[PDB]
DNA sequence: TTTTTTTTTTTTTTTTTTTTTTTTTT
DNA sequence: AAAAAAAAAAAAAAAAAAAAAAAAAA
């Protein structure tokens, strides 16, 4: 009864985690649900406000307390059982959070360029908190013991020394180690393929 | 038996060593189909031809012949790569790219010969049995004995194995094997039927794993060998023909029974999600109703509405609510009314274009037919049966004679046609 | 015991029978009666977050569990004489995890010894109708994913995956 | 041979593992022994058990197994296994002249759980001959029973001793033997003249019946498909033509299948049939607990307003056409007269009124919530579809009858919808059984009259739209005077715009249409296929539908009320005063008002459970009656 | 790591990385002998690449040994299994045992595509007959599977000799359905 | 006056099945 | 005297659907 809202909030979640299980690509969360949560939010303070009530009807003594106990145990249970519900929806999104700031090279996210994978208004501001914080972790992780290994790169083992690529989008000349790129859109390389991880990752590049 | 040996040699190397690439497909094909519990295999013709001409021509020549040894030949193949038996004789399902003949071009010419040919299915008939293996005895010595037989058009033997009669025998009916056959009747397409003449219809046979799988008004493409049965009609030495079936093509992905559930591939699947997030959506859809027609927004989003259609509920106490979309169009002449029917009749999967004048109740809810040789009542659908699930599009509305147009009352609303003629009493569904 | 998990919570909301078996006042919503108190031996459907904790506490409890509907002869018969063909969407989506909560309240060996039977039946069909990966030149599939609870569904998902990767793998050129 | 008797031997063991069918047994020898007994009598059970194929299942998965996928193997070794038995428990001597020839051996009936073999008649393919089944369906057409010899007793003169001769059918065993030709022997062996004797031959009687497809569940665009069920010994006549039945039977190829001398043809297969075991009907059984239930609810004073509103709950208002529909549920007393005549006993409603006021939505729930309901459509129906039609007989030849659709509603009720839309040439036989409640039929030498006594409630639209106030009655209804004069209650209902009702009905509407069935998600299409699983196993306060049903059931069968003089007296005054008024009805009053109170007197003493008709009742139907000619209200 | 999946189960691409990670054979086709740059390698030892002298057999790790064929200084010895004697008695050992899995290496087929695939001059027998040879063993393999996987429950299971990528594509079905009876069968104790 | 209404008039057989009982024919 | 072949035996008919006339009326 009290707890049937919230139910449907679970199964909200549930929809998001297909989306996050059948992607092919990197999708984005849909938008929050800040009105079903205040819903629960207004249940959850009437529940309190009726255990007020049981409290002084019962510290007065007119009611047993083995009736009193049956609806105190009801309301505690009603809490606990939307506390759940609402706890489980947030680490779900949680984490498809952390898994999007790892999976963009650790960076700054929305203030700096991103991949447009992600609107801003969708997430909600404690959200978009945690995100600053969660990507300022991963910054000064990547400075620690591990400089030289790139905790943000590639997870596919590499097994080609050479590759062929070909331009997405059209850009200038790029220095690297010891050597120059000229990014004419329409165009071919064939070079090592460490040299342009960074440029695939970024999709100025295509194919491998 | 010194050349048929050779042939399902030829026909098992062929299965067992074809590659493209870096992939043996005929031999997957067959592992896959039986962990599902499908006796078949599809081949198609170009792969047989790139492989070895000669054994194409083989084929060609002399289907009825030669069919029944590659039959044999993949089920050698299967027990092969499945076995190290309760596996039936497989089935072969053909795939051509060769040009269609018209119905009408169908003669003489043409007999014991593999054909391809598209038309509509009108009627559909019931599932009979046919016998594979038989087990006989005799009334007088009463011994066992075996027969298999293949359905490539056989007799009980006219004598006596180890006095008998003439050719006594008896079918132990227990322990014997049957498949299914079923009977379907073609027609022309209406725009290749010649200059005042009227549609011509044929008869096709089809078995085992090409029953129930097309349903009356579909347009098909078929597969199959033009032979001829000796039966029965004044005239002295004619046969009749028809058409064994080996390979249907349809475009409804509906079945017979139209299962409920998707045909769908995941690559289709992704296509559709992708459109349906498009902002624009409504405005495409609007757009494809009709291109070659100016104007009239309203009436093509109404289309769409119809098309698409609303939904359906069933209520604790038995009652049914509607879930479909009905629309008039009254306007003055030159506006183009007659060209949005043909086009939703195109577009719709399942759609009957009817016109008032030419109509009756009995052809658009339901008949009652005497059948010559049983002689007894049955029912016959009509143009609300037919497009069951579907759209029907009556011109000439206003034409209509006031008998038959108020046959549609029911129909319209509480979705069923009641019949209480000729000792038949029923009532039949008909959502459209 | 996964606080987390989105299955086990959804799971967990199932409405089960169950009879009061005091009488007390102030309840009554419940039963979507507001001002009414409910009575004793009361009969109502409450879900299992709330009934399995009224069954502990009472001696007595307050609440006493009755058989479920889901849980009758009929369908112990129905499984044991054709596990494969058994439609369990239809019974309840979510058949195995309140076979084992109820394993785990009333200890039933019986209901022990018919579940993993089942699932060791159907487990052979789930990986034939996982293995066929289809090749480019049916109703049983489609059929049968159909009668699938929630729980077989993510192993059908996570064994056909693995085996197109493999394939891909494999053919790749 | 050796698997005969092994098999024999386990059944044997599996009968005295289970006592429950040796004490059947027992009970059934024992009735038919003692009732023989019975010289000054005041009939005979016959020889079949019904076993549980799940015991089975436990007992011996081989046998169990064995019976299911191969019945013509197993079941006539355990036939003789239960005819042993049933020998064995008959102590006592039964010496009687002729029972000695045929001793009707016992026979068997399964139930309980089927698996994949619970089917219908399209789902039945050539993968299922040889198997034990049981198609769900129709009964829509049954023929005549007729007697089939098995045994002929032959007496031999210069001798005087006797000479038997078997026969055997495909139909009547499930294993093929040499057929036999049906001729008595004439002579003997040594050449003696044999002469029949009747009186110590076997006969054994024979029907067959088609089992049609539920035509709700059929797929799009398709006509149900139908099969055939032979019937014989004691399973004849235990259903009829429009019954819904589940028949459990073996599945049967029989004959030569074009195979033979005749021609090659594509044309021809084989022929398939159904060896039932067993028929269940798909009357509600009430116990002690429903009964109580009832005469509990009996007591309470306002048992007719809610027992008149819980008939569709999904219908806003129309209070007293649903308590006249209830009144209909509980029919009046029929009460038979001299000269051959009967009262009619039956409440006859018709429902005029305009376009979309819910008047078809409620012959659907009469058809739904009664016992027996046939429906009709006035264009789709013809007279000969509605009484009678002479049809033949294919399997004995004969020139018989079919039934039609009042015939076969006999004390039931009929449901027409567009009555007004019917042709003058059927209209006029709907009279007849309007009026005499019998059918004549004198075609094609079958010179017969036949029972139908049925409820009718009727649904018609005014000649123009809509009706028309400032218009007299008779010009907005176009059926004659004859035929309303029919009708004990014409309901004339108009919808008039008034923004109150109109808040509340579509508030009402828009609350309907926003229910979900339980075990479905949001934006779900609703399933109504079932996946093939027919079945799991094989047989203010508002009431639930089952209980009124039982409700109705319990009135119609057990109370009869009579009536009295105080509720005539309160009658007289009320048709006295309705006929001297200068009131405008719409519709004449006339003598056959009285007969109306009557009836709707006794309706409303079978709700109260009551057996005399009180004043209250004669208040009810006053008051419903003049609603219905006058709309005082 | 975390996405697509890898929380439990490898990859194929790891798989092949894992065999990779394993000596070879070679025929190399120039001297890099000593007089009398270096490699000086930090996971595999670099003794036989510095000491290297023309048409003489030495083995280095498989990676190397590709990067090398990808030029013309290398020419890799297929494996003494890859030929089509031992693969015909290997098929006959499969077939006369139908309960025990033959003994073939833990990275045949993967070693079989990666040497069909790059060095295929180099094979004795005709390409195509070991290619074939190669499925029917396969075949045979996944029959004995499928009739080994009906004895599944709760305790333990056996797999003697199934090789690297068999495993790899049957963990996650296997292990679930093992995880589930336990449970099953824990909850009744 | 041009609309609706109304009677009414052929429409039917071309097919079936395995015994059972007859004539020819080695 | 014993085989193979060849006919008799049908019967039946109401119940419904479509089309063209020869009498009725807003
Ligand atoms: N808006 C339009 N755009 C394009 N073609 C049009 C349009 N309106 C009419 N036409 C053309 O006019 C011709 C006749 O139109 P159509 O046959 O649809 O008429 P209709 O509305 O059915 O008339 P009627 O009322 O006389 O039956 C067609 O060639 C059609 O393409
Ligand atoms: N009082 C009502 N309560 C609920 N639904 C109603 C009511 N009146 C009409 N409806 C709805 O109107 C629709 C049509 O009703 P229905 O078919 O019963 O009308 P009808 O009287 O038979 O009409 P017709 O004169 O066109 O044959 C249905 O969807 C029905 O639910
Ligand atoms: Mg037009
Ligand atoms: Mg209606
Ligand atoms: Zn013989």
């Amino acid at each position: 009864m009290y707890g049937d809202l919230g139910n449907k909030l679970v199964l909200e979640a549930k929809r998001t985690k297909q989306l996050y299980a059948r992607s092919n690509q990197d999708v984005n969360l849909p938008m929050y649900h800040e009105d079903i949560i205040r819903n629960i939010l207004k249940e959850v303070s009437n529940l309190r406000k009726n255990t007020e009530y049981l409290k002084e009807q019962q510290q007065l003594g007119m009611l047993d307390d083995k009736v009193a106990k049956c609806q105190y145990f009801v309301t505690l249970l009603c809490m606990e059982r939307n506390k759940r519900c609402l706890l489980a929806y947030q680490r779900l999104r949680t984490d498809i959070l952390d898994s999007m700031a790892w999976n963009n090279n650790g960076l700054d996210l929305m203030s700096s360029i991103t991949f447009s994978q992600q609107d801003t208004n969708n997430l909600s501001h404690q959200e978009q908190e945690y995100l600053k914080e969660y990507c300022d972790l991963i910054t000064d992780l990547k400075s620690g013991d591990l400089v030289d290994i790139d905790l943000s790169g590639s997870l596919v083992p590499p097994s080609d020394v050479f590759i062929d690529v070909r331009v997405l989008k059209d850009a200038g000349e790029i220095q690297t180690e010891y050597g120059v790129f000229n990014l004419i859109k329409d165009s071919q390389f064939f070079v090592r393929q460490s040299d342009v991880e960074r440029l695939i990752q970024q999709g100025y590049l295509q194919k491998i | 038996d010194d050349d048929n040996t050779e042939i399902i040699k030829s026909f098992k190397n062929f299965i067992l060593e074809f590659r493209l690439d870096s992939q043996f497909i005929y031999r997957d094909q067959l592992r896959n189909n039986i962990l599902v519990k499908n006796y078949s295999l599809t081949v198609n013709m170009e792969h047989l031809i790139g492989y070895n001409e000669d054994i194409y021509k083989k084929l060609s020549d002399e289907p009825s012949d030669i069919i029944p040894l590659f039959e044999t030949a993949i089920t050698q193949v299967a027990k092969r790569i499945s076995i190290l038996n309760s596996l039936p004789t497989f089935q072969l399902i053909l795939n051509s790219n060769a040009n269609q003949i018209p119905l009408r071009d169908l003669d003489s010419e043409h007999v014991s010969k593999i054909v391809r040919l598209s038309g509509i299915i009108i009627s559909t008939s019931v599932l009979s049995s046919r016998a594979t293996y038989l087990s006989i005895m005799c009334r007088n010595c009463r011994h066992t004995t075996s027969i298999t037989i293949n359905n490539f058009n056989v007799s009980l033997p006219r004598s006596c194995l180890s006095n008998c009669g003439p050719d006594p025998y008896i079918i132990i009916h227990e322990s014997s094997k049957f498949i299914d056959q079923q009977f379907l009747k073609l027609q022309e397409i209406p725009e290749l039927v010649p200059v005042g003449e009227m549609p011509r219809n044929l008869t096709m046979t089809c078995d085992r794993y090409l029953t129930n799988k097309v349903i009356p008004g579909t347009r098909v493409t078929i597969v199959g060998i033009y032979s001829i049965y000796n039966s029965k009609g004044s005239g002295v030495a004619i046969r009749t023909p028809y058409i064994k079936i080996l390979g249907i093509q349809s475009d409804v992905e509906t079945s017979s029974i139209w299962n409920s559930v998707t045909m769908f591939t995941e690559e289709e699947e992704e296509e559709f999600l992708q459109l349906s997030r498009n902002p624009k959506l409504y405005e495409i859809l609007t757009n494809s109703i009709a291109p070659s027609i100016f104007g009239n927004e309203d009436i093509k989003k109404a289309i769409v509405c119809l098309l698409m259609g609303g939904s359906k509920k069933i209520l604790p106490d038995g009652m049914r609510l509607r879930g479909d979309i009905n629309v008039l169009l009254l306007g003055d002449p030159g506006t183009a009314k007659s060209q949005l029917l043909k086009f939703v009749e195109k577009v719709s999967p399942i759609a009957v274009y009817t016109s008032g004048k030419g109509s009756s109740a009995a052809g658009l809810t339901a008949s009652v037919q005497r059948d010559p040789m049983t002689r007894e009542f049955y029912l016959e659908g009509g143009a609300m049966v037919l497009a069951d699930g579907g759209v029907v599009c009556i011109d000439e509305f206003d034409k209509m004679r006031d008998e038959d147009r108020v046959a549609i009352h029911e129909a319209m609303e509480q979705q069923t046609i009641s019949i209480a003629k000729a000792g038949i009493t029923t009532v039949l569904n008909s959502r459209t | 015991m996964g606080y987390y998990d989105i299955d086990d919570v959804l799971a967990d909301g199932t409405e089960f029978p169950c009879k009061f078996q005091y009488d007390i006042p102030g309840l009554g919503y419940l039963e979507n009666n507001p001002g009414r108190p409910i009575t004793k031996n009361t009969k109502l459907s409450l879900p299992l977050w709330l009934a399995r904790i009224l069954a502990i506490v009472g001696p007595v409890p307050f609440v006493e569990l009755l058989p479920p509907d889901m849980f009758s002869t009929k369908v112990m018969n129905a499984i044991k004489t054709d596990p494969v063909a058994l439609d369990l969407h239809s019974i309840n989506s979510h058949f195995f995890s309140l076979a084992i909560k109820w394993i785990m309240l009333f200890s039933e060996k019986e209901l022990a010894n018919v579940v993993s039977e089942l699932l060791l039946q159907r487990a052979q069909e789930l990986n034939h109708h996982a293995s066929s990966l289809s090749i480019d030149l049916n109703i049983a599939t489609s059929t049968f994913l159909l009668k699938l609870e929630e729980m077989e569904k993510e192993i059908y998902k996570k064994s056909h995956e693995s085996y197109k990767d493999t394939k891909r793998w494999m053919f790749k050129k | 041979d050796a698997v005969f008797g092994d098999r024999v031997r386990r059944f044997q063991e599996f009968l005295d593992t289970f006592t429950s069918y040796r004490d059947s047994v027992r009970s059934i020898q024992v009735y038919n022994s003692n009732n023989a007994a019975n010289y000054n009598d005041d009939n005979i059970l016959p020889h079949r058990i019904i076993i549980s194929l799940d015991d089975l299942r436990e007992f011996d998965r081989s046998f169990w197994s064995g019976i299911l996928v191969e019945p013509a193997y197993f079941i006539p070794p355990a036939e003789k296994a239960l005819t042993d038995l049933a020998d064995s428990m008959d102590d006592v001597p039964h010496p009687n002249a002729s029972a000695v020839s045929s001793r009707h051996p016992w026979k068997l009936s399964f139930k309980g759980s089927f698996g994949a073999h619970a089917l219908s008649p399209r789902t039945l393919t050539a993968q299922h001959l040889n198997k034990l089944v049981s198609v769900e369906g129709i009964v829509t057409k049954t023929s005549l029973v007729r007697p089939k010899l098995i045994r002929s007793v032959h007496y031999a003169a210069k001798t005087g001793r006797f000479h038997y001769r078997d026969y055997t059918d495909a139909t009547t065993t499930l294993t093929t033997r040499i057929p036999t030709p049906a001729i008595y022997p004439t002579e003997d062996t040594e050449g003696n003249k044999l002469t029949t004797e009747y009186g110590y031959s076997t006969f054994i009687d024979h029907q067959r019946i088609t089992v049609q497809e539920m035509p709700e569940m059929a797929p799009a665009g398709q006509l149900p498909r139908s099969i055939d069920v032979i019937l014989d010994d004691d399973l004849v006549d235990k259903t009829k033509p429009g019954d819904r039945v589940n028949v459990v039977g073996v599945f049967k190829s029989l004959g030569a299948g074009g195979m033979n001398q005749s021609n090659s043809n594509t044309l021809i297969g084989f022929k398939t049939l159904i060896l039932g075991n067993t028929v269940y009907p798909l009357r509600q059984m009430l116990t002690d607990f429903d009964i109580r239930n009832i005469n509990k609810l009996s007591k309470k004073k306002d048992i007719f307003d809610i027992l008149s509103q819980s008939l569709a709950p999904s219908i806003y208002g129309h209070d007293h056409i649903k308590k006249a529909i209830l009144l209909m549920l509980m029919g009046g007393v029929e009460k038979n007269l001299e000269n051959g005549s009967h009262l009619r006993g039956d409440i006859n409603i018709l429902m005029v009124g305009d376009p979309s006021t819910a008047k078809s939505q409620l012959l659907r729930f009469v058809l739904n919530t009664a016992s027996l309901a046939i429906a009709t459509t006035g264009r789709g129906s013809s007279g000969v579809g509605l009484t009678a039609a002479v049809t033949t007989d294919r399997e004995t030849g004969e020139r018989r009858l079919e039934a039609g659709a009042m015939v076969l509603a006999d004390r039931g009720v009929v449901c027409i919808d567009e009555f007004d839309k019917m042709t003058d040439v059927d209209r006029v036989a709907i009279h007849e059984v309007m009026e005499q409640q019998t059918v004549t039929i004198a075609k094609a030498g079958i010179h017969t009259t036949l029972n139908a006594r049925c409820s009718v409630i009727a649904a018609a639209n005014p000649v123009f739209g809509q009706y028309d106030v400032n218009r007299d009655p008779h010009q907005n209804i176009a059926l004659p005077d004859s035929l309303l004069s029919r009708f004990d209650l014409l309901f004339v209902v108009t919808d008039d715009i008034n923004e109150i009702r109109d808040r509340s009905i579509s508030e009402h509407v828009l609350r309907t249409h926003r229910y979900l069935p339980p075990g479905y998600l949001e934006g779900e299409p609703v399933r109504e296929r079932l996946n093939l699983s027919l079945a799991v196993g094989e047989d203010p306060k508002l009431v639930t539908i089952p209980f009124l049903r039982k409700y109705v059931q319990y009135a119609k069968e057990r109370v009869i009320p009579q009536l009295t003089q105080e509720a005539i007296n309160v009658i007289v005054k009320n048709y006295t005063d309705l006929r001297n008024d200068d009131n405008t009805k719409k519709s004449p009053i006339t003598a056959r008002t009285l007969e109306t109170l009557i009836r709707l007197a006794t309706a409303h003493a079978k709700v109260r459970l009551s057996k005399t008709v009180n004043k209250v009742d004669a208040k009810v139907a006053a008051n419903l009656l003049r609603f219905a000619l006058l709309g005082e209200d | 790591s975390l996405p697509a999946h890898l929380q439990q189960t490898f990859s194929p691409e790891e798989i092949q990385f894992i065999v990779e990670n394993e000596p070879i054979k070679i025929f190399p086709r120039i001297t890099t002998r000593q007089k009398i740059t270096r490699w000086q390698l930090i996971t595999t030892d670099d003794k036989a690449l510095n000491n290297m002298v023309a048409m003489r057999s030495t083995e280095v790790v498989l990676w190397i040994a590709l990067l090398l064929k990808q030029q013309s200084k290398c020419s890799i010895v297929a494996p003494q299994w890859l030929t089509t004697k031992e693969l015909d008695r290997k098929i006959q050992y499969e077939k006369t045992h139908p309960d025990r899995f033959s003994e073939l290496p833990w990275n045949w087929l993967v070693l079989a595509r990666i040497l069909f695939n790059k060095a295929k001059d180099d094979f004795h027998d005709p390409i195509h007959e070991l290619r074939g040879k190669i499925q029917d063993l396969r075949e045979i393999r996944q029959i004995k599977v499928l009739k080994g996987l009906k004895y599944l429950n709760e305790s333990h299971l056996q797999l003697d000799n199934l090789s690297l990528l068999e495993i790899n594509e049957l963990r996650p079905f296997i292990t679930e359905i093992m995880d589930k009876l336990r449970e099953i069968h824990t909850a009744s104790l």
